C-alpha cells in the first residue's frame, strides 16, 4: 500500500505527527500519511530539500517549504503548480477561507505553487514578575532592562542574533518599520539607501541593532542566539523579555506542569495530574489549560512588537510555512488529496491549541472555543493587516546570506560603512556572482 | 627505584584520564536528567534511562546503525578481496615500477573528499544512481582500498613463502598443500585487516552526508547529525548525547577486543 | 637405498654444478664441503626436486629421477633455518607427513612417540613451535625427516644456528641414527673440522666442479691438490712458495735436504723450477724437546716466537720466516675466506714445553710430514 | 621473466579497473565541469566558459579567508598532534608497568567516531553546561569569538588525530635497537642528545610519512568545524566552502573550481614531501 | 686505571651481583666466565653505570665510581651486536665521542685518521655502513672506544657475532690492539676455549658471585672444584664417583695405583667417605705406544669403541660403560648442554694410534696429572 512522505521543518515534528495520524485515521485504505523531519535552521531546511531534487529522490512527496522561497521552486521549476489536480480541488481549497497576506505569498507569477498551512508573526514576551507595561520602543526596552540589570535581575533580550536567514527577519522588520526596504517592488534592483531617508532608515535600524548587541549587563552569546535559544532562555529565567515567534505558550506551560521551571510550580497541582500526554506531549483538558493560563498571566505574557520611533506601530516581517507537491514523486494525484486533508478545517484547529502554530483558515479566529484556548490571537491577526513580505525574487535566498553574511558579528558594525557594505552584498547577490561564505 | 616507579605510575594514570575524561563526559551529559542539564557538575545525579528509552522509542535509529553495519560489511569483503590481489602481486611479484603501484594508493588515501564530491553528485552515481548503497560503497571502497593494501601487504611480507618450499616437499601438490598450511597463517592477518578497513571506512562524514538522504543509506553519524532533540520542548542536549552514546557503544567494545591486531596492522607488525 | 648421478649441470645469469658425477651407497653420510657460492643448497634442491638438471642424470637406484616430477625423488630433507608450521603442536609438526600421506592415527600415536623419544621433545611435544629452544627445534625439524622412514636423508648444515658445544653433542645424536637408519645420505657444510666428526665420505668443489672426493682419513693422509690440502684439518698448513732446488728445498732458515725417500721419487720425471711445500703445524716440535736420532736430523731452525698460548694440553706457537708469499696456485684461492701475512707459520708442542712468547724457539721438522705441489699449478706431487 | 609478470599485471588489473575510473575519472569530469556556466537547478540549458569560474575563486575574498583559516589549522594541529604524539608513543613504547592498560586508553580516541568525539567538545565548551567552560570567568563566551573559535577547533582535531600519529611514530621508533641508545648514554648524551642527535635521525623516513598524513588529513578538514561551528564568523574551512557553494547556492561550475582547487593544492603539499623531503613510502 | 671493586650486593626479587669482587689492575687484561645468567652483563652494566652500585664500592683513579653516573662510569665500551649508527658516515660513527665531547675539527680529523690506520678502515671511513657491511663493521665499533683513548676498556663479546674462521684475524688484532694500547680491558664469554685464548686472567662466576680466578694455565691445570674442571678445558675429565680406596682409586675398566704423594693428601684431612675421581681425555695414551720404564705404571686397560675423531693432527675416541654415576654436588649445570650421558667418556690419541671403531680399544694412562674431588663440595684436592 502507498504511503506519502511528508516533509516538515523539525521545529513542528510532533503537531505534524498528530495531524498526520488524525489524517492517516480519516483517510482509510488508500495510501498512508508519514511525517518527515528537515532540520531546525531556516536555510538548513532549505539545503536538505534542495539536496532531495537536484538529484532525483522518489522518497520526496509533499513539503512545507517557507514563505520566503517559493519563487525559486517556481522559476526551478521544481513544486508543481496547484492547477494540475485531476480532482481539480486544490486551487480552489487554497483559495477558500486563507487569511489572504499567506495565499499571496504563495503565487510566483498568478499561478499558485503552494497552499498555506500556518502564519506567525513576532511578540514581545516580557516577565510581569519583574517589569511593568512592556516596553513599547526599542529605546524603552533597553531602558527597562537596564533598570533590571542594575537590579541585578534577568538583564538579557534573547534577540534572533545569529548570522542566518532568520535574523535577517529582524533586520528586515527595523528597516520596513523605518520606512526602507531591501529590493524594489519589481525586485529588479537594490533600494537600501536609494534615498537619503532611506540611508537614514537603514542607520538606524543598525544603530538599534548595535545597541541591543552591545548593552551593559547583555547576553554573552548574543552574536550566536538562534531562535531555538530565545526560547529556552526565558524559561531558564535568564531573560526577562524576548522577542520570539508566536508559539513559545504551550511550551512554556508545558515545562512548568512536566516538573521544570521554578516561578511556575503547575507540576505541584493535582488538578494537573495526568494532564500531561504519554506521548510526552502536553494536550490538557480545557479546564487544565485554563488553570494553567491563569496561574501563568501574573507571572509571564506579551504584547505587540516593539517600534522604532515612539508611535509608529511595526511593519513585522511576515513568516509561515505553504505546502507543495514534489515534481519527482511518481505518483502524485494521491499528494494532492494529501495536502487537501493536511490543511483540514478541523485538522488546523489542533495546530494552534495545542501545536502553538497560529491557523490560516479564517474562521478560527472568529470562533469561541478558539479564541479561549489561543489567547495570544488577536494580537496576530492585528499584526497581519500591515505585515512587511520579505521581497519575492528567485534570488531571495542567495541575497539574504550575502546581507546576514556582511554582519558577520551582530557587534562589531560601524552603521555607516556596513550600510554600503550591505548594499554591495546584496547588489552582487542580485548580479548572482561570486561565493556564499 | 620507589620514586621512579612513582613518577610512571603518576604518568600512567595521566595518559588514561587524558583519553577517557572527553569520553566519559558523553555519558554523564546523558545520563544526567534533564533538570541536571545545565547544572555544570561533571559528577552526576539523579541519573535516568529516560533518553536512552527516548532513542529506542520510534524506528529512527535502527536503520542508521544497520546501514551502517551493512555498509561496512560490503566495503571491507570487497576492499580486502581486491586489496589482499593487489598485496599478492605487490609483496610476492618483483615486477618493473612495483613503487608505484604502492606509493600512488598512499596518496589516494588521503585524497580531498570536498573535491570528490562535486563531480560524482553531478554524475551517474548522483543522477542516475542515487541514494541507494551503491552510491555510497563505490566511493566508500577506494579510500578503504589502500589501507587494505597496506596492511595486507605488511602481512605478506611476514609470512616465509619459504614454507611453500617445504610444503612441496611433504608431498607436492599445491591444491592440497599450500591449502592445508598456509591458510591458518593467513587467517590472523586477513581478520586484521578487515576489522581495520571496517573501521576506517565507518566515519568519512561528508560522503555520506552529501550523497545520501532518505531512510535507508543515512549512516550512524549522519543520523545523530541531522539528529537535534527527540522532543518539541525538552532541552536537546541529553537526547543528543545519548545518541552519541548509543552510536559509539559497538566500536569502542569492538576495538577493546583486538587490540594486538590493531596496533600490529598499523605498526607493520613493529609491535 | 643407494643413489647415483653424473655429467650434471646447472644455469644462472653460473654452472654452479658444472659436471659433477658421485657415487652414494647404502649408509653413506657424504659429506659436502667447500668455501660458499659453490652449488651447496642448489644441488641438494636439484636431488630434492626444487632446482633444474640443465644437462646430466640422477638415479635413486630403482630408476633415473633428473626426469621425474617433484613427487617422489629425494625425501625427507631438514632445513639449514629449522622451518617449522607454527599454529600446530610440536607432536603435530612431527606427525605431519605421515598424516599427509594418510597413515593411520594408531600408527601416527606409534612413530610420532618413538620419534619424540629419539629426540629431546618427549616431555615438549604438546607445546607450539616458536616456544621452545633451537635444539630442540632443530631436532623437530630431524623429527620431519626421521618419521618418512624415507629412501634418503639430506641434512643442509643442520648444526647451523647451534653453539659449538652444541654442535660437537648433535653431530653424534646425527651419527647415531644415521647409523639405526643405514640410509644413503648428505650433509652440505662450510666447517672443515666438524666435517672430520662423521661421514664416509668427504666430497670438495671450487664452484661447481669436483674438486676430489674420497674417506675423510685419505682426503686428510692423500690430498690432491693445495686448495683441497689447505682447506682440509684444523691447523692450516704452513705453505712456503719457493724454489725447486736440486738438494731439496732450500728454505733460508733450515733448508730441506730431501732424502731419496721423495727425491729419487722426484727424478722418475723432469724436475719443477719452483715448488710449493706445505707442512701440518702439527708435525714441528721444539728441537730443544723430542729424543733419539730425531733431535739431530729433524731440518732444525731457529725463530724469535712472535706468540705462544696453551689452548689447555698443548702450546700453539707462532713464528715468521721467508717464502716467495706473493704468487699463487691453490693458495691465494684460500686466502679468498682466511689467509694473510704470509710470514706467519704456526707450530704445536705438548704443554709441558718451556716456551713462551718473545723469544728465539728452536724447531725441528721431518720429511714424512712435507707435502709439496706445483707453484704453476697447486697438483700434488706425492699423491693423487 | 615474463610468467610471472603475466601473473602480476592479472592479479593487479583490478586494482586500476578501481582507484581509476573511481578517482582520475571523477577529477577528469571536475575539470571539464569547472569549464561551465552550469547551475544545478536549471540542467536544460548551460554554456561553455574559458576562465571565469577560476578567476572568480581566485579572487573573491571567501576563498582566500578559508583558504588561509586550513592552512593555520594545519600547521597549528599538526605541530601539537607531532609534539604530543612523539611524546605519547614514548610514554607506551617505554613505561615500566602492564603497557596493555595504556595501549588500551591510547586506542579509544583513535576509534571513536569524530562527530560523537566532536559534540564532547562543544558542550564542554558551552557556557552554564560545560564542566569545562562553567570555570571560565563570567561573561567570556567561549565559542562566538573567532581566534577562541579557532583554538577549539584545534583542541578537538589534535585530540582525535594524535593517538593515530603516535601509532606512526612508535612504529618508526620501536625498531631502533637499545643498544644504541646504551652507547650514546655512556658515551655521555643524557637524555636530550639521546632523542636530538642519536635517535630522530634515524626515525626521519617514519616521521615524514606520518607528517604527510597528518597534514593532508588536517588540511581537508570538515566536520569537526560543521558539527561544532557551522562554518559561522568566517570560521569556515576551505572544504566547507566547498559545500555551501553546491548545496547553499546551486552553482556546480564554481563548486567544480573549488573541488579541482583544493585538489592542486592538496598535489603541492605532497609533492613538496616527495621531492624536497624525499618522503617515501614505509 | 686501579680497576678496584667490591660486595657487589646487586640481588633481585634473585641472587645477581650478589657478593662479587674484583682487585683488577693497571694493563689487565681480564676474562668474565661462567654459564649464561651468571649476572656477567650486569656486572659489567653496573661498572659502565647502567646500574648504580647497590653494595660496597667500585673505583678507579681517586673516584668514587659506583656513586658516578652512566656517562664516562667507564670511560670505554663495545657491545656483541656491532652498535653502529646507521644514518652516518663510518668516520663520524668513529668521530661521534669526540664531537660529543666537543674536539677541534683538526684534532677529529688527526684522530679519526689515526683510529683508521690502527684499524684497515682508510679506505671505508667516507662511505656509509651498510655500503660497509658487518664484516668491517666489526672493526668500527671497536674504533669508537680508540679516540678516547680510554682509562679502561669493557669488551663484552665481540668474537662470537661474527662467523668462526675470520675469529683466527679478529683475535690477533684484539691482541695486537692492546699490545699497542699498552691499558687495561675486559672481556666476557660462555666458552673456555675463547677465553685461553689472548686473555692475562680469567675469573669464573656463578649466581653473582666468583666460583675462582686467576692465571688461565693455574685455572686450568689446578681448578677449585670438578664443576670448574668442566668449565675450562672444554673436553672435559670423566668423572666416576667412589666411597674409599687404602692404595688409589678403583675404574669400570682397570684400577690406579699412582704413588703416596696423592694419597697423603687424601689422608691429610676428614675426606675418607664418598669422593670423585676425575681423569682428563689428555693424560691418555694408545696402549701399544710408550712402552719402556715407564710401562709398568702406564696402568693399560681396554674398551671397546663405538666412534672415533680422526683428522690426523690427531686422534681421539669415544668409550663407555654401566653404572649408578648420575650424583652432582654441582656437575649437572655442566652435564645439561653438551655431550649429555651418565656413561659417555672420551680420550685423546697420538697420531701414530691405527685403532678403529666396532672394536676393542687399548689405551694407558699417564700418572703425572690423575686427579681426585670431593663427592660433598665438588673441591679439588690435588691443586685448588
Ligand atoms: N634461483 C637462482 N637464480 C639465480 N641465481 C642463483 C639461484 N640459485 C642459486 N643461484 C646462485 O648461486 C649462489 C648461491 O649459492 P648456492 O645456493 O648454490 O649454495 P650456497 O648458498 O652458496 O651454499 P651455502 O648454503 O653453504 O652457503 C648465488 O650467488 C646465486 O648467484
Ligand atoms: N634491568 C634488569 N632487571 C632485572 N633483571 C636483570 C636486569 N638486568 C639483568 N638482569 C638479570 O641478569 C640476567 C641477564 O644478564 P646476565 O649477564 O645475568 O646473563 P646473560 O646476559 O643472559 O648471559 P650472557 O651474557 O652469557 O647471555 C637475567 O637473568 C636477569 O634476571
Ligand atoms: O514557527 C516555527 C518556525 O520558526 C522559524 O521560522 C520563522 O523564522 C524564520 C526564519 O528562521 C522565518 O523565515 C519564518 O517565516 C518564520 O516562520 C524557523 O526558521 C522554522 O524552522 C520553524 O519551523
Amino acid at each position: 500500500g502507498i504511503v506519502i512522505n511528508y516533509y516538515t521543518p523539525a521545529n513542528e515534528e510532533a503537531t505534524f505527527k498528530a495531524v498526520a495520524n488524525r489524517c492517516n485515521e480519516q483517510l482509510g485504505g488508500r495510501f498512508q500519511i508519514a511525517q518527515r523531519n528537515l532540520p531546525k535552521g531556516a536555510d538548513d531546511q532549505r539545503l536538505q530539500l534542495a539536496r532531495r531534487l537536484t538529484g532525483n529522490d522518489k522518497s520526496l512527496d509533499v513539503m512545507a517549504l517557507d514563505v520566503v522561497w517559493t519563487a525559486e521552486f517556481a522559476e526551478a521549476g521544481w513544486a508543481v503548480p496547484l492547477s494540475e489536480d485531476p480532482a481539480g480541488l486544490a486551487e480552489a481549497d487554497a483559495t477558500e477561507n486563507t487569511l489572504p497576506g499567506p495565499l499571496e505569498t504563495a503565487r510566483w507569477q498568478d499561478e499558485l505553487y503552494a497552499a498555506p498551512i500556518t502564519t506567525n508573526t513576532q511578540l514581545l514576551w516580557y516577565r510581569a514578575d519583574l517589569m511593568p507595561a512592556p516596553p513599547t520602543t526599542w529605546d524603552g526596552m533597553l531602558d527597562e532592562a537596564n533598570r533590571l540589570y542594575r537590579e541585578g535581575g534577568p538583564s538579557w533580550i534573547a534577540v534572533q542574533g545569529k548570522q542566518y536567514e532568520g535574523m535577517v527577519v529582524w533586520f528586515n522588520t527595523l528597516l520596513q518599520s523605518a520606512g526602507g526596504q531591501v529590493l524594489s517592488d519589481d525586485g529588479q534592483r537594490v533600494t537600501l539607501t536609494d534615498t537619503p531617508e532611506h540611508r537614514a532608515a537603514t542607520v538606524k535600524a543598525l544603530r538599534i541593532i548595535k545597541s541591543v548587541a552591545t548593552a551593559p549587563g547583555a547576553d554573552p552569546s548574543i552574536t550566536q542566539t538562534d531562535e531555538n535559544t530565545a526560547r529556552l532562555a526565558l524559561e531558564q529565567g535568564k531573560a526577562a523579555l524576548e522577542v520570539n515567534w508566536p508559539y513559545v505558550l504551550p511550551s512554556l506551560l508545558e515545562n512548568a506542569v512536566k516538573g521544570g521551571v521554578s516561578f511556575l510550580p503547575l507540576d505541584g497541582d493535582p488538578a494537573l495530574q495526568g494532564s500531561i500526554n504519554d506521548v510526552g506531549t502536553f494536550s490538557p483538558t480545557d479546564e487544565q489549560f485554563d488553570i494553567a493560563f491563569d496561574a501563568s498571566k501574573k507571572v509571564f505574557g506579551f504584547a505587540p512588537y516593539p517600534g522604532v520611533n515612539p508611535d509608529e506601530p511595526a511593519r513585522v516581517t511576515l513568516g509561515g510555512l505553504n505546502l507543495a507537491v514534489a515534481s519527482t514523486s511518481q505518483h502524485k494525484a494521491e499528494a494532492f488529496e494529501a495536502i487537501r486533508c493536511l490543511r483540514n478545517v478541523e485538522n488546523q484547529r489542533y495546530t494552534s491549541i495545542e501545536g502553538g502554530l497560529p491557523a490560516v483558515r479564517t474562521s478560527l479566529y472568529d470562533d469561541p472555543a478558539f479564541q479561549k484556548k489561543y489567547p495570544q490571537y488577536e494580537i496576530i491577526r492585528q499584526q497581519l493587516t500591515n505585515a512587511a513580505v520579505r521581497p519575492a525574487t528567485p534570488v531571495y535566498q542567495a541575497v539574504s546570506t550575502r546581507m546576514s553574511a556582511t554582519l558577520a558579528p551582530i557587534s562589531d558594525i560601524d552603521p555607516e560603512r556596513t550600510a554600503d557594505e550591505l548594499t554591495e552584498a546584496v547588489q552582487k547577490a542580485i548580479d548572482g556572482k561570486g561565493l556564499i561564505p | 627505584d620507589a620514586r621512579r616507579a612513582t613518577w610512571w605510575s603518576v604518568v600512567n594514570i595521566l595518559v588514561i584520564v587524558y583519553a577517557l575524561i572527553p569520553v566519559l563526559w558523553i555519558l554523564s551529559l546523558s545520563l544526567k536528567p534533564t533538570s541536571s542539564v545545565k547544572d555544570g557538575k561533571l559528577i552526576p545525579t539523579e541519573i535516568t534511562f529516560a533518553n536512552y528509552k527516548a532513542i529506542f522509542s520510534g524506528d529512527a535509529f535502527t536503520s542508521a546503525l544497520f546501514n551502517s553495519i551493512g555498509i561496512g560489511l560490503i566495503t571491507t569483503i570487497i576492499a580486502v578481496v581486491i586489496g589482499g590481489m593487489a598485496a599478492y602481486a605487490v609483496a610476492r611479484l618483483q615486477f618493473p615500477g612495483k613503487q608505484l603501484l604502492i606509493g600512488v594508493a598512499l596518496l589516494i588515501a588521503m585524497f580531498p573528499h570536498i573535491s570528490l564530491v562535486t563531480p560524482i553528485f553531478n554524475m551517474w552515481r548522483g543522477i542516475g544512481l542515487f541514494d541507494t548503497w551503491p552510491g555510497l560503497i563505490i566511493p566508500y571502497i577506494t579510500f578503504a582500498l589502500p589501507l587494505a593494501i597496506y596492511t595486507l601487504s605488511a602481512f605478506f611480507r611476514e609470512i616465509p613463502w619459504d614454507l611453500e618450499k617445504a610444503a612441496k616437499m611433504d608431498g607436492a601438490t599445491p591444491a592440497q598443500a599450500f591449502r592445508k598450511v598456509i591458510a591458518p597463517l593467513a587467517a590472523p592477518g586477513i581478520v586484521t585487516a578487515a576489522i581495520l578497513v571496517f573501521i576506517f571506512a565507518w566515519n568519512d562524514l561528508l560522503l555520506a552526508l552529501s550523497l545520501t538522504a532518505t531512510q535507508r543509506a543515512i549512516t550512524a553519524p549522519v543520523a545523530i547529525a541531522n539528529f537535534t532533540g527527540s522532543s518539541q520542548f525538552e532541552e536537546p542536549t541529553g537526547s543528543i548525547a545519548a545518541g552519541a552514546m548509543v552510536i559509539t557503544i559497538p566500536i569502542i567494545i569492538f576495538v577493546l577486543i583486538f587490540q594486538r591486531r590493531i596496533v600490529a596492522g598499523l605498526t607493520s607488525g613493529a609491535v | 637405498a643407494e643413489i647415483v648421478l653424473d655429467r650434471v649441470t646447472k644455469s644462472y645469469p653460473r654452472a654452479a654444478v658444472k659436471e659433477f658425477s658421485m657415487t652414494i651407497a647404502d649408509g653413506e653420510f657424504i659429506i659436502l664441503v667447500g668455501p660458499s657460492g659453490c652449488g651447496k643448497s642448489t644441488t641438494l634442491n636439484m636431488i630434492a626436486g626444487l632446482e633444474e638438471i640443465t644437462s646430466g642424470e640422477l638415479r635413486i637406484g630403482g630408476e633415473r629421477v633428473n626426469e621425474k616430477a617433484p613427487k617422489d625423488r629425494d625425501i625427507a630433507m631438514v632445513f639449514q633455518s629449522y622451518a617449522l608450521y607454527p599454529h600446530m603442536t610440536v607432536r603435530q609438526n612431527i606427525a605431519f607427513p605421515l598424516t599427509l600421506a594418510k597413515v593411520p592415527k594408531a600408527e601416527i600415536a606409534a612413530k610420532v612417540e618413538e620419534t619424540a623419544k629419539i629426540l629431546d621433545l618427549s616431555e615438549l611435544l604438546d607445546r607450539k613451535p616458536g616456544q621452545l629452544s633451537g635444539g630442540q627445534r632443530q631436532r623437530v625439524a630431524m623429527g620431519r625427516a626421521i618419521v618418512r622412514s624415507p629412501k634418503a636423508f639430506l641434512m643442509d648444515q643442520p648444526l647451523s644456528n647451534l653453539d659449538a658445544k652444541l654442535r660437537v653433542q648433535m653431530r653424534a645424536e646425527i651419527s647415531r641414527l644415521q647409523d639405526r637408519l643405514g640410509t644413503t645420505t648428505v650433509y652440505v657444510t662450510h666447517d672443515q673440522t666438524e666435517a672430520m666428526t662423521l661421514g664416509d665420505r668427504v666430497v670438495v668443489m671450487l664452484a661447481g666442479e669436483v674438486q676430489q672426493i674420497g674417506t675423510p682419513d685419505e682426503l686428510y693422509s692423500s690430498p690432491a691438490n693445495l686448495f683441497v690440502a689447505g682447506f682440509i684439518g684444523s691447523p692450516a698448513m704452513n705453505f712456503f712458495p719457493a724454489t725447486r732446488t736440486d738438494v731439496g728445498v732450500r728454505l733460508p732458515f733450515g733448508e730441506v735436504t730431501l732424502t731419496p725417500h721423495m727425491l729419487d721419487l722426484l727424478d722418475k720425471q723432469a724436475r719443477p723450477e719452483n715448488i710449493i711445500v706445505g707442512i701440518r703445524p702439527e708435525h714441528i716440535e721444539d728441537s730443544a724437546l723430542l729424543d733419539g736420532y730425531a733431535r739431530i736430523r729433524a731440518l732444525t731452525f731457529s725463530v724469535r716466537a712472535d706468540i705462544v698460548e696453551s689452548l689447555g694440553a698443548d702450546k700453539y706457537v707462532h713464528f715468521t720466516t721467508e717464502g716467495a708469499g706473493a704468487e699463487s696456485a691453490q693458495l691465494a684461492e684460500l686466502a679468498a675466506d682466511s689467509g694473510a701475512g704470509t710470514n706467519q707459520f704456526i707450530a704445536r708442542v705438548s704443554a709441558d714445553s718451556r716456551v713462551r712468547t718473545g723469544e728465539q724457539i728452536e724447531l725441528a721438522i721431518d720429511t714424512t710430514k712435507l707435502s709439496i705441489f706445483d707453484a704453476a699449478t697447486g697438483l700434488n706431487l706425492t699423491r693423487d | 621473466k615474463k610468467s610471472e609478470r603475466r601473473l602480476a599485471f592479472w592479479l593487479i588489473a583490478p586494482a586500476v579497473l578501481l582507484m581509476l575510473a573511481v578517482t582520475a575519472y571523477p577529477i577528469g569530469y571536475a575539470v571539464w565541469l569547472s569549464l561551465q556556466r552550469y547551475n544545478l537547478a536549471e540542467p536544460h540549458d548551460t554554456e561553455f566558459i574559458g576562465l571565469a569560474n577560476y578567476v572568480t575563486v581566485l579572487t573573491d575574498g571567501y576563498w582566500w579567508t578559508a583558504f588561509a583559516v586550513t592552512l593555520g589549522i594545519t600547521v597549528v594541529s599538526v605541530a601539537i598532534e607531532f609534539a604530543l604524539g612523539l611524546a605519547l608513543a614514548l610514554v607506551m613504547h617505554r613505561t615500566i608497568f602492564g603497557k596493555g592498560a595504556v595501549r588500551t586508553a591510547i586506542l579509544i580516541p583513535y576509534g571513536i567516531v569524530t562527530v560523537a568525539a566532536s559534540y564532547s567538545w562543544y558542550y564542554a565548551w558551552t557556557p552554564g553546561t560545560g564542566y569545562l567552560a562553567n570555570l571560565l570567568p563570567e561573561g567570556s563566551a567561549p565559542l562566538t569569538d573567532q581566534l577562541p573559535s579557532l583554538a577549539i577547533v584545534v583542541l578537538a582535531e589534535v585530540w582525535k588525530t594524535t593517538p593515530f600519529m603516535a601509532l606512526l611514530l612508535l612504529a618508526g621508533l620501536a625498531l631502533v635497537p637499545q643498544d644504541l641508545l646504551n652507547a650514546a648514554q655512556v658515551d655521555g648524551a643524557g637524555p636530550w642528545k639521546r632523542l636530538t642527535k642519536v635517535i630522530l635521525p634515524m626515525i626521519k623516513p617514519a616521521i615524514l610519512v606520518a607528517l604527510l598524513f597528518r597534514t593532508l588529513d588536517a588540511f581537508r578538514i570538515f566536520d569537526n568545524i560543521y558539527i561544532l561551528t557551522g562554518g559561522s564568523n568566517d570560521t569556515g574551512s576551505v572544504s566547507i566552502l566547498g559545500y555551501d557553494n553546491l548545496f547553499k547556492a546551486f552553482n556546480v561550475g564554481l563548486g567544480s573550481a573549488i573541488s579541482v582547487l583544493i585538489f592542486l593544492s592538496v598535489a603541492i603539499i605532497a609533492f613538496i614531501y616527495i621531492k624536497i623531503f624525499g618522503a617515501a613510502a614505509p
